[PDB]
């Protein structure tokens, strides 16, 4: 009946500090369709991040890509938020290299 | 190309 | 290799916050193309690929025709499925339709496919026949029923074996440098202390299209199907790939596992170890 996504946090290339790289979120596996999604840099949401066009899998489940422009760095924490009506309270994903 | 029938249901 | 074009809508109804959404997507294997949003400022089919921008406006206008019609016929669904399933206005609910056709390298029709479902739960399907249907309950029978009576499978097969293929491989030659290129994944292992005596071996393939791939691991050349975690393949972006396949294996006996690569692009499956 419903289904709660699967969450990856991940970059579009290898991460390397100091070079210009991209941040993405997938989400998938779920169901009904609206979700929330942010990606925050320090815990703070990123602005004008894009995402695919809403679409699905064999299953029916649907996917979504979440993506910003970003350039790593040592210190600096990414992870990505969703919130689903499967979800009590937002999940949290940290991005690990 | 899409299909280009949509029936009721 | 063999081709596939896919079309994917998906209509939510939203009691109170107008008429349902309209979205539709189209694919070439797993290249978006096309899109269409009824939300959007000014609906239309609209391009995703650079190789379907060459259409001409005839194309473009059709296209956005039939989204329409499409949207309109899929909300009076909406509203008939309230109907056949006793349920309240209330409510949000999805229909979601997935269609197309496979074509193998001579461009010839290897199957159809035309599946419809309501709530995320199989609702009615074109046979493999693409004559006769499978309703998944009562409600999709009363469907079934209908269109038995209009014989919309004869239409629906006309399409599949026409349109359909002719399309597909008109996109398949335009799109030729990206649509026939396979780009094999890029791979390594990388190996992370758990503990004093587990360590975590993670087979990583990277940059590969299309999708499809497969990743194992292997203990004294024995899958360790049951033991592996297999992350979903999951798009870089760039048109790309990725996927990885971890194992915990025991200290001292990293040398015993092998993590075995099937892709499209690859000539042979890759065998790779860990290389301290």
């Amino acid at each position: 009946i419903q289904r709660t996504p699967k969450i990856q946090v991940y970059s579009r290339h290898p991460a390397e500090n100091g070079k210009s790289n991209f941040l993405n979120c997938y989400v998938s596996g779920f169901h009904p369709s609206d979700i929330e999604v942010d990606l925050l840099k320090n815990g703070e949401r990123i602005e004008k991040v894009e995402h695919s066009d809403l679409s699905f899998s064999k299953d029916w489940s649907f996917y979504l890509l979440y993506y910003t422009e970003f350039t790593p760095t040592e210190k600096d924490e990414y992870a990505c938020r969703v919130n689903h009506v499967t979800l009590s309270q937002p999940k949290i994903v940290k991005w690990d290299r | 190309l899409s299909s280009p029938v949509t029936k009721s249901w | 290799g063999s081709h596939s074009m896919r079309y994917f809508y998906t209509a939510m109804s939203r009691p109170g916050r107008g008429e349902p959404r309209f979205i539709a997507v189209g694919y070439v294997d797993d290249t978006q193309f096309v899109r269409f949003d009824s939300d959007a400022a000014s609906p239309r089919m609209a391009p995703r690929a650079p190789w379907i921008e060459q259409e001409g406006p005839e194309y473009w206008d059709g296209e956005t025709r039939n989204m329409k019609a499409s949207a309109q016929t899929y909300r009076e669904n909406l509203r008939i499925a309230l109907r056949y399933y006793n349920q309240s206005e209330a409510g949000s609910h999805i229909i979601q339709v997935m269609y197309g056709c496979d074509v193998g390298p001579d461009g010839r029709l290897l199957r159809g496919h035309n599946q419809y479902a309501y709530d995320g739960k199989d609702y009615i399907a074109l046979n493999e026949d693409l004559s006769s249907w499978t309703a998944a309950d009562t409600a999709a029978q009363i469907t079934q029923r209908k269109w038995e009576a209009a014989r919309v499978a004869e239409q629906l097969r006309a399409y599949l074996e026409g349109l359909c293929v002719e399309w597909l491989r008109r996109y398949l030659e335009n799109g030729k440098e990206t649509l026939q290129r396979a780009d094999p994944p890029k791979t390594h292992v990388t190996h992370h202390p758990i503990s004093d005596h587990e360590a975590t071996l993670r087979c990583w393939a990277l940059g590969f299209y299309p999708a499809e791939i497969t990743l194992t691991w292997q203990r004294d050349g024995e899958d360790q199907t049951q033991d592996t975690e297999l992350v979903e393949t999951r798009p870089a972006g760039d048109r790309t790939f990725q996927k990885w396949a971890a194992v915990v294996v025991p200290s001292g006996e990293e040398q015993r596992y092998t993590c075995h690569v099937q892709h499209e692009g690859l000539p042979k499956p890759l065998t790779l170890r860990w290389e301290p």
